[PDB]
């Protein structure tokens, strides 16, 4: 009945629709625009220029006029020259110092990704594929050729893309094509639409962009591992967010997150909690199993996801002293005895080598000794390469291939995310011995030194007890002057809490901007942090090509840099001097490397801030730096960072809180662009991250408080949908496996969702 | 009756050389005069602002142009940008002027004094535009990469910067800023080859300590053109944009964009999450066969031949109620082009009627001009066998069939039809619309800007050598 010639003949007749429709569309869009022309507004009552007569004369300037007439051209006379008085107006203001881009403030360093004849052809072809794509199905119905359906044409195409991708397509599509007229149609489509000379398309190019093609490119524990997969893969060990500023960006913009899958996934961490629980040797208000046993009535039939919830909660709560019955109950909305019976039916079942102490470090007395600075690189950040923390069964030795011990020229102390414990491992960091009725962790008066100060690290809110870092590294106590008068003193970055500073024109000849003190700063006080985009050496090179540079070397050997070109803080304006009044230092801050500025002299309000940029500037191979408030009185003009309004002394100092929603949104969209995640997954991950990124968590010490704020705030939202509570329990399981969530917090989360559901009922 | 009348060269003037390369970079007519008031315009050279008034005359030998003011920027900068504003107290005309040192000088043109200076930009300003919704709102596009929204209202006197369109919108110098008639949407473009659509928030009637910072455009693309974009404008909700080395003004549209829909918030904007993608949009429609729907559509291409490698060359549409839409543009080889957009649809209705009559009457079609006699009268002359189609009088001769031979009584030649399709056919998005009127100039002239009088009877083109060409339609000259 059909042949290539006849389909090709038919397609040429149908293709005439395309220029017909385009003309109807364009004309329609133009007619609509004319009819909808704007009516002129804000017209004056009187002609404002009415009294102004010609300024001509037979400080002045000349104008020669010519008059024309006719179809072609045409000068009438030769022209007529005239003199006109000139009104000289001089501007009453100097422009502000120059810059490029809008300089936006960031609370902490953010992660940046890496940044012609073919371009034109591809674009011409893409635009053409876009216009023809909506005509394929209408044309296929009009033609009504047996077996010529879009699905069969895609089927034909997959029966030349990568071998794997052809199989993924064939998987969901099958080989049910016969009568494979899909051949004769393809041949005819390419003769008509793929003529070489532009704009052109092969049927495959249209098919490849189709919504159903383009995206298609022991036992209990295996279930639980797969179930918690997204949380272990993306959930951050530092800040607890699923799209954050932690992790590595590969040469292609693929990201290796700093997650549980960095620390060998779920199981090593889980096994260790179970072991810890064994060594360790209030009923719910939803028909508790502790009072109602197992029931005797009949329940609705449980779903796969419902048994899954009971499975991952059972596993992650482990050998506890907190029971899954209550929590799962409050998650699903089924009574407590109901899940206790399901658990009885399912019959679910759960699955120190003496090391020689180091002569350079004592973790018991919490101190360094006998030429420790030649035995380690823990404090030497500039020479430190970043590797994943410990995740091995044996001791932390070179012989056992421990990265902490063997990866560097010298060993490094085992940090909090290393799976080894303080008892089994001599390399483990344990914290501060430091305790005083006054100031400690300096910078130290009373007793032995501060091991943290020594190791170029800020104190750990969890490890540094009687410091009291716990309450001083809490951002909620940032402005508690009374609290900070007492011990530690080594939590500046965690506080932040920067000294009042003001932007202005630098005193340095033709330098542009400078940063000025807006408060008296004493010697050794924390001034400000250097924030920016975290970029690689290579990415930095690309930015240096396409006079003024904002790069700062963070981890030299590792090849990490901080670029404050667009994103950073006022510290980007601090100019160079061989002998400045401040100094940068690279600090280890809860598995983050951050730059802090410390005053090395007493600085007075109005005095400009200066520092030494280092090796890589004569105004007294990547080029970059390295190691009741009022507006002050100054010889230099000062400005608001955002508005650039010139400031005047004595005025209340501009102090604008950072709005990071623009940044929160980019993390929302980054998860929205993941194919590997289900929409039910993205709905929750985005909800949790939007919340947890706002709290800028660096230590697990504050997570239980924010977790509880999240339950209390989102309780109605969580109980209003089956997938939301399901996802939340996945998170809670992952966090319990890590030992990040105290039992009591989960017990309290049970009661929050239980009264939520009760109220909504 | 002469709604189809297109402009003709009436006057031309060379202003004294004031930069020693002297050129008029801008021309803008004052838009707040009462209806009937003589039009007043301002031509901005590198150092001066030449305020003219145009008066219709009966004498072909009389001069319609009178320079009612000539201001000189006595700063150390060179200017290229202008827009008109109003004093929010006295309703007196203000002329904003911007240049290479990054400031906006607002002049009290009637009193010959400086109103104020707007400081804040960190580079030279290439373009200025006033909000059609608020005469006190001004947008400035700069080398610093940002757009600054300023308010001349008394409320904002202390801090005039109401908004900064910054963040991740642009990476190089901006050459164009354009406002939507609703005053809520802004188009920006430049050297980075990106056209961005930004949605402005509502500005409080009170003091703003800091501007509202916008970080992401609601639509962003580098795919409409293949070079630096130096002119961008809205035509309703449609976009008109021009790029260097293309010899065209592209008419195109953002899929899913409508100003009838509620304005989206800042957090509704797409963010660059995938570095590969060169087009991103909040407006993108749900229904399409594509997994990644076409986010824009190329509609037509106005052919502006011989522009060369020149940039900072801008067009202008005359878009007013009860008058035809006229697009005017001047190239780099002494030529001024005009398109009467109202011709497209008339030609379109004509061609459809002609194809229909050709099919229904087996080619027996007689065409009669709309300038007498009547459709019913013509049918009465040729009888039932022949079909009659009415032609617009301006459509002069030389899947629609041409006459079999020259002496055939039905249809037109291929030459006639190809001439009409060159100028009026809109069926090909990558076609080339031939100007409806091309007026030559003497001798060498590169056009920088085009401006239309409120009543559309005057069209002023300004450019190199400090030259101004004045074109007029609906003249009163008694020859
Ligand atoms: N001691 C010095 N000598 C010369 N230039 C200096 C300097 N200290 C800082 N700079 C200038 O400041 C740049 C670093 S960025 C510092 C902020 C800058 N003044 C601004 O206006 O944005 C350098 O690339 C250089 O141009
Ligand atoms: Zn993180
Ligand atoms: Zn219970
Ligand atoms: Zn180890
Ligand atoms: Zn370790
Ligand atoms: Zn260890
Ligand atoms: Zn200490
Ligand atoms: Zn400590
Ligand atoms: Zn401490």
């Amino acid at each position: 009945e059909w042949t290539v010639d006849k389909i090709a003949s038919a397609l040429s007749v149908l293709a005439e629709e395309v220029p017909q429709n385009h003309s109807r569309l364009v004309n329609f869009l133009l007619e609509e625009t004319e009819k909808r022309a704007p009516q002129p507004r804000h017209l004056s009552k009187t002609d404002p220029f009415a009294h102004m007569k010609s300024k001509a004369i037979d400080p002045t300037m000349d104008v020669k006029f010519k008059q024309h007439s006719g179809e072609y051209g045409k000068s009438r006379n030769s022209g007529r020259r005239f003199q006109y008085p000139v009104v000289c107006i001089k501007p009453d203001r100097e422009p502000v110092p120059p810059y490029r881009f809008h300089h936006a403030e960031i609370r902490k360093n953010i992660l940046a990704l890496n940044s012609r004849s073919q371009k034109i052809a591809k674009r011409a072809q893409a635009e053409y594929a876009a216009t023809l794509a909506p005509y394929l199905e209408p044309w296929l119905r009009k033609l009504n050729i047996e077996g010529c359906t879009k699905s069969n044409l895609i089927r034909f195409m997959a029966s030349s893309m990568t071998p794997q991708q052809k199989s993924n397509l064939l998987d969901t599509y099958s080989d049910d094509m016969a009568v494979r007229n899909a051949s004769m149609f393809t041949e005819a489509w390419d003769r008509v639409f793929n003529d070489q000379s532009l704009r052109r398309v092969a049927l495959r190019d249209i098919l490849m962009l189709d919504k159903n093609v383009e995206p298609i490119f022991e036992a209990l524990m295996q279930k639980v591992i797969d179930a918690l997969g997204s949380y272990t893969t993306l959930g951050c060990l530092i800040c607890f967010s699923h799209d954050c500023e932690h992790g590595e960006i590969e040469r292609d913009n693929q990201k290796r997150c700093f997650s549980l899958e960095e620390i060998g996934g779920l199981m090593p961490s889980l096994r260790r909690k179970w072991a810890a629980q064994i060594e360790q040797r209030p009923p719910c208000r939803n028909e508790c199993y502790r009072i109602h046993g197992t029931g005797n009535q009949q329940v609705p039939p449980w779903s796969e996801n419902e048994v899954g919830t009971l499975e991952w909660m059972f596993a992650t709560i482990g050998y506890s002293q907190l029971r899954p019955e209550c929590f799962v109950g409050a998650i699903l909305g089924r009574p407590c005895w109901d899940v206790h019976r399901k658990l009885q039916e399912l019959d679910l079942r759960l699955p120190i080598p003496k090391q020689k102490s180091l002569p350079w470090y004592d973790r018991r007395k919490k101190q360094l000794m006998s030429d420790w600075a030649d035995a380690t690189i823990t404090h030497e950040h500039a020479v430190r390469e970043l590797f994943a923390p410990c995740h091995h069964d044996g001791p932390c030795t070179a012989a056992n291939g421990c990265p902490c011990a063997s990866a560097g020229t010298h060993p490094v102390l085992c940090e909090r995310f290393c799976l080894c414990t303080a008892e089994e491992c001599p390399l483990k960091f344990t914290g501060c011995a430091c305790h005083s009725s006054g100031k400690t962790c300096l910078q130290q008066r009373e007793g032995r030194p501060c091991i943290c100060v020594q190791l170029n690290r800020e104190c750990d809110p969890t490890l540094c007890k009687g410091c009291g870092a716990r309450e001083r590294a809490d951002p909620e106590n940032a402005y508690d002057e009374v609290l900070h008068s007492t011990g530690c003193q080594n939590v500046a970055l965690q506080r932040g809490a920067a000294k009042a500073v003001v932007l202005g024109k630098s005193q340095l000849e033709a330098c542009g901007y400078g940063l000025f003190a807006a408060e008296d700063i004493e010697e050794g006080e924390f001034v400000i942090e250097y924030t920016g985009e975290l970029i690689s050496h290579d990415e930095g090179v690309r930015r240096e090509h396409r006079k003024v540079s904002y790069l700062f070397t963070l981890l030299e050997q590792e090849g990490i840099w901080v670029d404050a070109a667009i994103y950073g803080n006022l510290s980007r304006y601090i100019n160079h001097a061989t002998d400045g009044n401040i100094m940068p230092k690279i600090m280890y801050v809860n598995h983050e490397w951050r730059i802090k500025f410390t005053a090395i002299k007493d600085i007075k309000a109005g005095e400009e801030l200066f520092f030494n940029y280092g090796d890589n500037l004569t105004k007294k191979m990547l080029p970059g730096r390295g190691v009741p408030l009022l507006v002050p009185k100054t010889t230099q003009p000062l400005f608001d960072p955002l508005s650039k309004v010139q400031l005047l002394p004595g005025q209340p100092l501009p102090q604008h809180p950072i709005d990071d929603s623009w940044l929160l949104l980019k993390h929302r969209d980054n998860l929205q662009d993941f194919i590997d995640l289900r929409p039910e997954e993205k709905e929750f991950l985005q909800e949790w991250d939007a919340f947890i990124l706002r709290r800028h968590i660096s230590s697990e010490q504050y997570l239980p408080r924010y977790f509880l704020r999240f339950v209390r705030e989102k309780a109605d939202w969580l109980v209003s949908k089956r997938s939301r509570g399901e996802e939340f329990s996945k998170l809670v399981a992952t966090l319990l496996a890590r030992r990040v969530l105290p039992e009591r917090v989960v017990i309290e989360a049970t009661q929050v969702l239980n009264d939520a559901r009760g109220r909504l009922r | 009756s002469a709604e189809w009348e297109l402009p003709r060269l009436r006057t031309s003037f060379i202003f004294q050389d004031d930069y020693k390369l002297a050129e008029f970079f801008d021309v803008k007519f004052y838009p707040y005069s009462p209806p009937g008031a003589p039009p007043v315009f301002a031509a901005t050279s590198k150092k001066h602002a030449v305020i003219c008034r145009l008066t219709q005359t009966t004498d072909k030998d009389a001069n319609p142009c009178e320079i009612i003011q000539l201001i000189r920027d006595d700063g150390n900068e060179a200017n290229c940008a202008s827009c008109w504003s109003k004093d929010p107290i006295t309703d007196q005309p203000l002329l904003c002027i911007a240049g290479n040192e990054g400031n906006v000088k607002v002049y009290n043109v009637t009193e010959g004094k400086l109103y104020r200076t707007l400081v804040g930009h960190g580079g030279g300003i290439n373009d200025l535009a006033t909000s059609p919704a608020n005469p006190y709102i001004i947008a400035s596009a700069s080398d610093d990469t940002t757009i600054r929204i300023w308010s001349l209202a008394p409320e904002h006197e202390k801090q005039p910067c109401v908004c900064i369109l910054g963040g991740e919108g642009h990476s190089y110098d901006l050459l164009s800023v354009a406002f939507h008639d609703n005053g809520r949407y802004v188009l920006s473009a430049g050297h980075d080859q990106v056209i961005n659509l930004w949605a402005l928030p509502e500005f409080p009637n009170e003091h703003m300590e800091i501007p509202i910072v916008i970080y992401y455009p609601h639509f962003s693309s580098s795919e409409i053109h293949n070079n630096l974009v130096d002119c961008v404008a809205f035509y309703g909700d449609l976009i008109l944009s021009r790029a260097c080395h293309e010899d065209t003004i592209v008419l195109w549209r953002i899929e899913g964009f409508s100003s009838d829909d509620p304005i989206p918030g800042p957090l509704d904007a797409p963010t660059p999450t995938d570095m590969t993608k060169q087009t991103r949009s909040y407006f993108t429609p749900t229904v399409s066969p594509q997994s990644r729907p076409a986010m824009f559509t190329r509609l037509a291409q106005f052919h502006t031949p011989d522009c060369g490698v020149q940039f900072f060359m801008r067009f202008r549409m005359y878009h007013v109620p009860g008058k035809h839409p006229i697009l005017a543009f001047a190239n780099a080889k002494s030529k001024t082009f005009f398109w009467d957009l109202a011709r497209f649809g008339e030609y379109a209705r004509f061609m459809a009627d002609l194809k229909e009559a050709q099919q229904s009457y087996n080619g027996r079609v007689v065409v009669v001009d709309q300038g007498q006699i009547s459709l019913a009268q013509a049918q009465q002359v040729h009888g039932p066998g022949v079909g009659v189609v009415m032609k617009p009088a301006w459509l002069v001769p030389k899947m629609v069939s041409a006459s079999p031979d020259p002496d055939s009584p039905f249809g037109f030649s291929r030459e006639t039809l190809q001439a009409w399709a060159d100028m009026y056919d809109l069926s090909n998005p990558v076609g080339l619309i031939k100007a409806h009127r091309s007026l030559a100039i003497d001798g060498a002239f590169v056009g920088r800007q085009v401006g239309w009088s409120p009543e559309g009877e005057w069209c002023v083109v300004v450019g190199n050598g400090n030259r101004a060409l004045i074109y007029q339609r609906w003249g009163k000259e008694r020859g």
